DNA sequence: CTTCCTCGAAGGTTC
DNA sequence: GAACCTTCGAGGAAG
């Protein structure tokens, strides 16, 4: 899970987030075997 | 009504609203979504309460936002995934967001989707979401620095235009009946034709002259007591203030029509520069009764028949 | 006082003040608070006084800052955390405020709440019924979304002869300096419309009077006082008695230009246009022209010349 | 996608497309890459189309970019080393990047070569960096705009130009297939002559109609339909949109065609006097409506008559 | 020493020295700080040293800055609240302070008080700050720079004059004291009718005069030694320069009078407009040799008679 | 290269060249540096050529960059410090160099050093930099609009002209012989009567007539395929451009021919007023199109037998 | 050295330089300072080569700046910390400083003083630097630029003239034996009567005679070797130019002398109207070769006999 | 020393020395010079995108 | 965003 | 009616 993890936190610093901002938010995620797609859709969710 | 729920109780507006009911109905007739509409027209009119509107019209929930609001693309693309397919969202203000979100905007305008690039080199990756459609609702004051790209997005275009008399009128009737006054109808249009075609200005005078009403009368608005409560208030009937008659009178009386410089006209009436620029000037132009020249302000034929002095070339 | 408490004591200002009782009246019939407030006009006329009047007649007490003192939208949010119902807020010099306070402040005074971003997090607030008073001079400045949430707006006007001399003997019972009815209405023709200029007289004769006089002002001490600050009867200074002569008896009335007249009379260029010249063109002494300026017929009646078209 | 693949297809531009064949075809029998070449003119004429036309004839994979999106030397140079022999770089709205950019520029179009000179105070030295052969090709809205050292590389120049109603009607005649909608040959030419030789407003045009004659009619575009629906639009038998039609109007009506300074016009019709001058004189100016003078803008004899007024 | 310390001392200024004395001596009958007092007009009259003998008269202590040193609001809020019962504050080149500071002292000096933010985040307050009674002072020689505001609340003017041939007599027999020289008073009006009525230009001939003097004579001043420093000097018995001298020539005998133009004049004496409109015309004027009018520059009868030549 | 490197190779431009010969001569026998020369004149005549002509017979480095790139004094001194003994410094455009920067040369020039404002805060402190003997090469099209202090500092004036049929028709065959290509003597006369007598327009257009003979030709350049070539350009028979021919037919019909300003005529035919008045209206007036006017231009008689208008 | 060093050395400018002598033998007797001194007058004089020998004579070390360097009052503040007692402060281009900027001269030149705001911003205070003894020495092109109070402050003032042909003489033949060539008596007269008075054009001209002597001639600047240089630098033997000739022919073939207005004439040589007036016009008419009317300008008969037309 | 003649070029470019240092950091080839760095080093950190 | 200043238009005199 | 001179007004660009 750590090669999708590892790019959900990338590409939310893509979105302008900062690095240390976007660990945090990945890792408040529950559920870790879904495809960063679904990480990156409710990481941005949770924090609206 | 003052919050009205379809076009029906829309009040004025009506060119922009007969082409809206067109092109609504047309896409009700498909399972499209309706086109990226653009808003233009001077500020406080009503754009805000058009594009509520629109989403009763269409059956759909409304999203509201503002240009400065959005400072990063994770906003915007974190609002995108809170609308339903077919939600409309509203961005006020659009010609004020910055550079680094307008460009994402465009590949969820054109494709609903948004493409994400990260890494570098060997390692460079794509990630790809989808977007539900949606229509955007872009509303501005400055559409001419809008960037070109951008234009082309829009398919419709709509024009916002300053009430009429038969109108206003309306306005004003309406208003009266969430107070608990009586407006006599030949009242109403006294205040309608000093309310310079802007609907907050109409609530204005009218809260000025309940306060009349109800402190030097029996606390109704008869065409007698609106007589005097504008007699108190300076407003002719034109609108002009006590300010703008006292301008024309001074070019008329004392410089024969102009040329006249700013300078020399703001130390006559005791006024800052800025003041007669930006309050006072605006308006006499739109009403015609002045113009500026390279060797100053001018009086018009217009200013002189309405003031009532003889004019001569 | 020197500042009048309540609208008894308010001398002048007809026109304004007959329609702000209008509208504090209807208020307060109705249990509700007062519309927002915009006073505005030249230096001196009775706006920062009027601001105090109006609370005292509300009965409510005047929470009081400036426009140079606030310079951050913390700032306002802090001020506005303190109002209670029916509080009243007086911004003095309210063309200052920066841009990114004006959007806050117009936002508050339509729906009364605030919803604001101040590491970044964000400020939310609902705000009572509340009443903005605002002065200024340079009313032009201001935003137009600003000018429009006001709902009051009061133009200054300069005062005449009768209200002036009303002013000056009220406060000459202050200094409890004893003063005759003709001597209160030479001071008040040379005050030039305005009630400082009119106190700084007073001052400026009551010191006279306690040194080179038996500490009474009379119809002779005044003669005498005024002789010394060399202020004519229709309230020109020195230099402005030279420009008229210097117009009349070199250039024959003119026209002439601001650059010639200004290093004739050994004066810097914008301080005669900025200071002397603004009171001898709304007196009717002289005119501007697209050739340079003239001396009106007035100026040659009052100098004491033969006038010639 | 709508926009053509190759010159072929590609409607109109005759000349354009004329000379290009030529300098194209001649670059391949001496095996070299094109010269670099420079696209102009007015908006929305087919400036970004064309320049994938010349890749795909030259058969070479396009890169892209803006002037926008450069901001230090380092981009641009790693840009031009991600490059292979004969690939073209297309960069829009050449003239907005920063002159520090072009300072580089002039030796990698002319030179083939950069040379990045390196040291600090007494201390100073370069390495040369070897390009390989690269065509490049820039579009903007005017000519005069770029920088006048820069204009100077640029060996072919590309005026492009304005539709006319034969081509307008093909193009309008052919994207109404698309749509799965039925047009007439006389309908779509009163589209044509009042898309004002833009096709980009043609086809937006054309969407619009689409709308009316589903609801107002039976979903074919007559002639009968297409000019109740161009009314509905409030577009002119001459193309004048509705704030073209405002600016005329006012000038008659309220100073007997001017002179008026741009100021007032601008403040009485509520407009931004940037938006006034950039937008809409230019194609009232073209099109001999309005002129230039001194003390203002002046309504000519043909506005005069076009909006139907009784002329002095 | 050089700057007067007293009234004793203050030669001239008669009206304003006359105005100052009433005020500040019923000042102290009612024990109560002195009204704020503004001091303009031309340079070099003696602005600087009457804020001195002010503070003397009074019995206080002078606290001084200067309007170029002050930039924003925190400089002068430190400024204020460094001032005791009494004391005075002394503003050179007033007329420098920006404007969004000068706003600062609306309240100060009508009510003592001024608006201060204090506190941070949740904890700013606003709080009054309330200072004890005081005098501001001010010098400048541009008043009409002032915002109308604040020289609405100065409660004292005091306009400057030039000064008469017997007080500039008195002044250089004064200052020759001071230095250790010998002056015959036939000498001293010598140099006193050349000074053009300005205190500084009396003092430095005076001082142009001792070098001479001492090098090419005994070290006294007598007519014969005068006659010879001012020959050197080349300075008019009535003050024109080597330059002003050359204007009046030209004018009368190329032009013979005038009119003419700044422009035809300044060429023919090689020198540059600003230089003759700002320096050189600016005496010649207010000495009645010259008179300006819509055809140009001409010379007076008084010019004629000075220079020796005919009237005609 | 087609640049030319030494003087042998430089065609036309004899009455400069004699004297940068006697000049660079001079300055070899002695040990020391050229003194600072400035060049002006039309645009495109060869000017920067001559910078590196002159580098190469003085044996030396030579370093480039223009007057718009220089934002800040900061920037011309880094500038200054690379250079070492001898180099030599060419700026363009030098008439826009900001005044701000401008005045940091006067120094430089005359005695080698420059008064600089070093560190910050406390740190501040002035330094006296000093530079190695250099020779600045200047470049101008308005010669008239440099300040007095900067044209006074420069030692050697060059002015540079127009070249004649004889020049032009010499560097046409000579660029034709550097590419493996074959020109008849009649087309290579042709070819340089339509190049404006402009070094820059030949050489481009012998490139674009190349192209065309290879492929709609027999490889080989003749006057019938020349003629053919220039017709399929819009080069017209005497070498009038498209923008030549807008402004001739817009000044005899919008204004009758004028008197008109040219201010007035930029902005009507959409066009920038420098690059109409550097680069075409010099052409115009020394060829008998336009004659100047006290009220403006004027459309000559030879004008309305070219246009086929009739001169009423 | 090109520039001298001593009052030995420094011909012309008696005027000044008797004065200079007295003040600096006086101020040397009583152990002071010398007094602030202005430098003011044409370009290219001597100015900034005077400061230099004030040092010289005094003795002490020169202290250089100059008036675009210092950006702001910080950078000023700076300078005067590290004057030593006695040092001598000379600012090149003195108009050059900011307004906000020469205002803090104005105590520093009468009281020795700064007032100064320190402290961190929390706790912040004026405090009072206190100057050593020192000399201010000012030099500018134009004086009308400075503050009346700034100029008030000075001293002594020095106005440059223009040199005579005698004392211009010598400083051709100083010159000739730094560079060790033999110039003859009636060659050196030749370069003075073209130098236009000016001692920068008289040494340029030396230079590039001396340079063409030696690479076509014998190393010897005769009387005839002179002539032709001259006649290939185009210099007239009156100092005029090509376009000064021209306008004085023009005014005589086609205007018989005028009077002629200057558009109309600006005309008939392509010249821009304000550049001949600003550049042409102030030499002429010095020498007296045209005369300036109410009329217009006229050619006087001194321009008919350097011409060889027939007056009438 | 062909890592510093890297970093020295790198940061002439406009690019910081950190990100210079950790860019030229990440290449490594002793027989490499430093033109063929360069040209790797910005290789290395562009995106490359289809 | 603001202060200075330069570029242009036109009124009036005279030949 | 061609040429000079003075005066005012609105932009724009350098802080
Ligand atoms: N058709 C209308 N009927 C009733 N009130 C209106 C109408 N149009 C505008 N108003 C009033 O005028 C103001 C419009 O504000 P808003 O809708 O925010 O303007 P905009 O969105 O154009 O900035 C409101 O006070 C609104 O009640
Ligand atoms: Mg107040
Ligand atoms: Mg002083
Ligand atoms: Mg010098």
């Amino acid at each position: 899970s750590e090669d999708a993890e590892q790019e959900a936190v990338a590409a939310l610093v893509a979105l302008g987030y900062k690095p240390q901002e976007a660990s945090r938010m990945v890792s408040k995620i529950a559920r870790p075997d879904a495809s960063s797609e679904t990480l990156i859709r409710d990481a941005l969710r949770a924090a609206l | 009504t003052l919050r009205p729920q379809y076009f029906k109780e829309y009040i004025g507006q009506d060119k922009v609203k007969d082409q809206l009911k067109i092109f609504i109905e047309a896409a009700k007739l498909r399972d499209e979504a309706l086109d990226h509409t653009l808003l233009f027209g001077p500020p406080g009119l009503g754009k805000t309460t058009m594009a509520f509107v629109i989403a009763n019209e269409m059956g759909v929930n409304l999203k509201q936002t503002s240009g400065p609001a959005i400072e990063k693309a994770g906003d915007l693309v974190a609002i995108l995934n809170d609308l339903e397919p077919g939600d409309i969202l509203f961005i006020d203000e659009i010609h004020r967001m910055p550079m680094a979100v307008e460009e994402v905007l465009y590949s969820a305008m054109e494709d609903y989707y948004i493409d994400i690039m990260i890494g570098a080199g060997e390692t460079s990756r794509s990630v790809h979401l989808d977007l539900p459609p949606f229509t955007l609702v872009g509303a501005t004051t400055r559409a001419g620095m809008l960037s070109n790209p951008l234009r082309a997005r829009f398919g419709i275009n709509g024009h916002m235009e300053y009430y009429e008399l038969p109108d206003l009128t309306e306005i004003v009737e309406r208003t009266s009946e969430i107070f608990e006054m009586t407006i006599t109808p030949e009242a109403a249009l006294e205040l309608a034709r000093r309310s310079r075609g802007t609907p907050r200005i109409a609530n204005r005078l009218l809260k000025r002259v309940r306060d009349y009403a109800q402190i030097m009368g029996d606390g109704v608005i008869d065409d007698k007591i609106a007589d005097q409560a504008l007699t108190m208030l300076d407003v002719d009937h034109e609108g002009l203030d006590y300010v703008d008659q006292k301008i024309l009178r001074t070019m008329i009386e004392m410089y024969g029509g102009g040329p006249v410089g700013l300078g020399t006209l703001s130390v006559n009436i005791a006024e800052e520069r800025e003041t007669v620029e930006d309050m006072y000037e605006p308006y006499l132009i739109q009403k015609g009764f002045i113009m500026r020249t390279r060797t100053g302000r001018v009086a018009t034929a217009k200013a002189y028949e309405h003031m009532g002095y003889d004019y001569t070339r």
